[PDB]
């Protein structure tokens, strides 16, 4: 299927307090394999995908100079920023970009992409057609003016063409993992003609998962609790789904769970202790 | 613009009393980046904290994991507590153990 | 492999 290779950078000044604080991180499918963190002495590159130990003293030493060299110019973009913006020297404000390419299974690109963000919101993207920008305030107009005539789009489409697809595929040959979840149901009080029966899906990865309720052949959707996917800090994530039901027909309602990495879904229901 | 942290609070493991586990505080949806996170046992802060690298998504919006080591009892209640820009007072979210 | 980005 598809793949991708995505940088999310991040630049944050902290006026009176020190240096901004600057941030390249590296995914390919949504997975971290890279980070530089300049909140350091000596700051470089490090793997945050085990298989990435591959790369050689050369690589590192290449990315760490170029991440360096990245974090001097967002330091000179945030106070370019202030300018644009009539902002005092004072506060802290934030950079934020998203960068990569997304491949077919037959190694073209399906989407290049670069997304400038300042203060969480919106600045410039580059379009789809990899030529021109499109800019969301007067200040991107700025920016977009400039890129356009420096011929910025050829050169970051040669990029994203050339380079970012070229190493996508290293990667992809150096990193190449599903668990199931295992799921249970919890019984808990309520006002008390009612309990609480809890879905839950444990130890499951990657995070993509549904849980549901059935009474009668169809899904509860109305007053179904179910909490954001979390991760349980050891690599896997966690969710679970509620419904509140008449004490004494428990065993009326299943809870079904929908993974990847399972054969088929899980059926389950509350199972009293003997 | 400023984006209210969302919270969780919630163990690595089914808890089980007297039993070594991992307590979580997972905190997502939130800009600006910088953020103060403390976790709680019986209303005093614990000392060791451990707090993951923090990540950004789409939509923008900052997420970071903090966690710290601990024993669930009956009757010790955990907490997670956070100051951040977009809210006048720290936020505090208790830990409810059939969550 | 992160690109080099242009000043803004």
């Amino acid at each position: 299927g598809p793949h991708s290779l995505r940088y999310f950078v991040t630049a944050v000044s902290r006026p009176g307090l020190g240096e901004p604080r600057y941030m390249e991180v590296g995914y390919v499918d949504d997975t971290e394999f890279v980070r530089f963190d300049s909140d350091a002495e000596n700051p470089r590159y490090e793997p945050r995908a085990r298989w990435m130990e591959q790369e050689g003293p050369e690589y590192w030493e290449r990315e760490t100079q170029k991440a360096k060299g990245n974090e001097q110019s967002f330091r000179v973009d945030l106070r370019t920023l202030l300018g644009y913006y009539n902002q005092s020297k004072g506060g802290s404000h934030t950079i934020q970009v998203i960068s990569g390419c997304e491949v077919g299974s037959d190694g073209r690109l399906l989407r290049g992409y670069q997304q400038y963000a300042y203060d969480g919101c919106d600045y410039i993207a580059l379009n789809e057609d990899l030529k021109t920008w499109t800019a969301a305030d007067m200040a991107a107009l700025i920016t977009k003016h400039k890129w356009e005539q420096a011929g910025e789009a050829e050169r970051l489409r040669a990029y994203l063409e050339g380079t970012c697809v070229e190493w996508l595929r290293r990667y992809l040959k150096n990193g190449n993992r599903t668990d199931s979840p295992k799921a249970h149901v919890t019984h808990h009080s309520r006002p008390e003609d009612k309990v609480t029966l809890r879905c839950w899906a444990l130890g499951f990865y990657p995070a993509d998962i549904t849980l549901t309720w059935q009474l009668n052949g169809e899904e509860l959707i109305q007053d179904m609790e179910l909490v954001e996917t979390r991760p349980a800090g050891d690599g896997t994530f966690q969710k679970w789904a509620s419904v509140v039901v008449p004490l004494g027909k428990e065993q009326y309602y299943t809870c079904h769970v929908y993974h990847q990495g399972l054969p088929e879904p899980l059926t389950l229901r509350w199972e009293p202790p003997p | 613009i400023q984006k209210t942290p969302q919270i969780q609070v919630y163990s690595r493991h089914p808890p089980e009393n007297g039993k070594p586990n991992i307590l979580n505080c997972y905190v997502t949806q939130f800009h600006p980046p910088h953020i103060e996170i403390q976790m709680l046992k019986n209303g005093k802060k614990i000392p060791k904290v451990e707090m993951s690298d923090m990540s950004f998504s789409k939509d923008w919006s900052f997420y970071i994991l903090a966690h710290t080591e601990f024993t669930p009892t009956e009757t010790d209640t955990y907490a997670c507590r956070v100051k951040h820009d977009s809210m006048a007072e720290p936020k505090t979210v208790y830990w409810d153990r059939d969550m | 492999r992160a690109q080099i980005f242009a000043n803004i």
